[PDB]
C-alpha cells in the first residue's frame, strides 16, 4: 500500500 | 548528544547538504540534534525530520520484509534445517528497526508534541506519532502487540479529529494523515472495509475543496488525492 | 572484533542474507569478520568481501562527489559566504571513506596477500589493493598525494604483471583488473593516452581467444569487454 | 568512467  | 556543541542553524544547513548526498542516516542524527536544542520546529524543518527518519526506517522495514520472507520459508516442510542464523540476523534488523522506532517516538514525547499548539505541527507529530507505531506493529509478535497497534489507532484518531475541526479537506498533511490511517486499517488493524471507507470518503471530500486552491495548491493536493486511488485501486 | 564469536561459516551465511537484503553495510562487517577469522577465503568468499566494500564505499564516493561539488561552488566569486559547514560536512563523510579504505588495505596486508598464493586470488587481492588506494587518491589533496598514487600504481602494475603471466587473455579477473587500470590511468595518474592504449590491447587480445571458451564462461569476459568499449567510447 |  502507498503512504506518505 | 553527540550533537550537543553543534549550532541549531548549522545542524540545519548539514540536515540538507545530507539530504543532497542521500545521506539520511546523517541528515537523521543532525535533525535529532536540531530537535534537542529544545526549541519548537518550523514547518520546513518538521519536514526534514520527517523525510530523514522516512528514509531511514523504510530502508529497515524493506530489508526486514526480505529477511522475513526468507525466513518463512525456512519453516515451511521440506525445506532444510539452516540453523539459527536466519532468526539471528532477522531479529537484528528487527531491533535495529525498532531502536529507530523508539528514537522518534522519543523525540514526539520530549517535547514536541506536548508545545505543538498550531494544527499544522499538532497534527503532523501525531501523524508521526501513529506512523512509527504502525512501523512497530509491522514487526510486533508478542503480548504487546494489541497494545502497539492501539497506541498507533489512538495517535491517527487523534490526529484526525485535529484535522478535521481545523484544516481544509485538501490539506496535503490532512490527506497524508488520512492516507495513512487507511492503510493501518488495511494491514495492520484488518480493517479493510474501514480502511476503502475512509479512503473514499477523503478523496471524495477533497475533490469537491479543489476549485478554492492556487495552482501550486492543486498540484500538492491533487498528488495525495492520487495516491488515495492507487490504494482503492489495490483494495477494490 | 565484535565477530570473534560468531562461527565462520555463519558469518559467510549473513553476509548471503545481508547481501539479499541490500544491507551492505552489515554484509562488510561479517566478512571483515570472517576475514579475521585468519583461514584464506574461497573464491565465492573474495566476491562476497568485494562486493560488500565495493557497495559500502560507493555510496562514499558518490556522497563525497556530491559534497565537493557543492563546496567548490560555494568557493567561485560572487557565491554568498555560508561558514565552515560545507567544508566540515564534506570532510566528515571523506574521513569515513578513508577509514573504509584503510580498513580494506588493513585486510590485505594482514594477511590476506601474503597467504594468496594461487594467481587467481592473488591478483584479485593486488586488484583491491589498487582500487582502494584508487578511492584515497580521489580524495587526497596534501603533502602524500603522490605516494597514494604510485602506491595504486605499483598494486595494478603487480597484478597485471601475474595475470599476463598466469592467466589467459579472456580471464574476467585479468579483464576487470585492466578496465580499472585503465581508468585509474585515465582519472588519476593523468595518463589518457595510456589507459587508451590499454583498454584498446586488452579488448584486441580477449577478443582473439573468445573462440575458447564456453558458452558460459564467453558470457563472463564479454560483459567486461563491453565495459572497456563503453570506456574507449567516453574517451575518444 | 566503468570500473568493476
Ligand atoms: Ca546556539
Ligand atoms: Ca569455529
Ligand atoms: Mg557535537
Ligand atoms: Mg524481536
Ligand atoms: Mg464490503
Ligand atoms: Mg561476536
Ligand atoms: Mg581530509
Ligand atoms: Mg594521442
Amino acid at each position: 500500500s502507498y503512504t506518505v | 548528544g553527540a550533537m550537543g556543541s553543534m549550532e541549531r542553524a548549522s545542524l540545519i544547513q548539514k540536515a540538507k547538504l545530507a539530504e543532497q548526498a542521500e545521506r539520511y542516516e546523517d541528515m537523521a542524527a543532525f535533525m535529532k540534534g536540531a530537535v534537542e536544542k529544545g526549541e519548537e520546529l518550523s514547518c520546513e524543518e518538521r519536514n526534514l525530520l520527517s523525510v530523514a527518519y522516512k528514509n531511514v526506517v523504510g530502508g529497515q522495514r524493506a530489508a526486514w520484509r526480505v529477511l522475513s520472507s526468507i525466513e518463512q520459508k525456512s519453516n515451511e516442510e521440506g525445506s532444510e534445517e539452516k540453523g539459527p542464523e536466519v532468526r539471528e540476523y532477522r531479529e537484528k534488523v528487527e531491533t535495529e528497526l525498532q531502536g529507530v522506532c523508539d528514537t522518534v517516538l522519543g523525540l514526539l514525547d520530549s517535547h514536541l508534541i506536548k508545545e505543538a499548539g498550531d494544527a499544522e505541527s499538532r497534527v503532523f507529530y501525531l501523524k508521526m506519532k501513529g506512523d512509527y507505531y504502525r512501523y512497530l506493529a509491522e514487526v510486533a509478535t508478542g503480548d504487546d502487540k494489541k497494545r502497539i497497534i492501539d497506541s498507533a489507532r489512538s495517535a491517527y484518531q487523534e490526529a484526525m479529529d485535529i484535522s478535521k475541526k481545523e484544516m481544509p479537506p485538501t490539506n496535503p498533511i490532512r490527506l497524508g494523515l488520512a492516507l495513512n490511517f487507511s492503510v493501518f486499517h488495511y494491514e495492520i488493524a484488518n480493517s479493510p472495509e474501514e480502511a476503502i471507507s475512509l479512503a473514499k470518503t477523503t478523496f471524495d471530500e477533497a475533490m469537491a475543496d479543489l476549485h478554492t486552491l492556487s495552482e501550486d495548491s492543486y498540484k500538492d493536493s491533487t498528488l495525495i488525492m492520487q495516491l488515495l486511488r492507487d490504494n482503492l485501486t489495490l483494495w477494490t
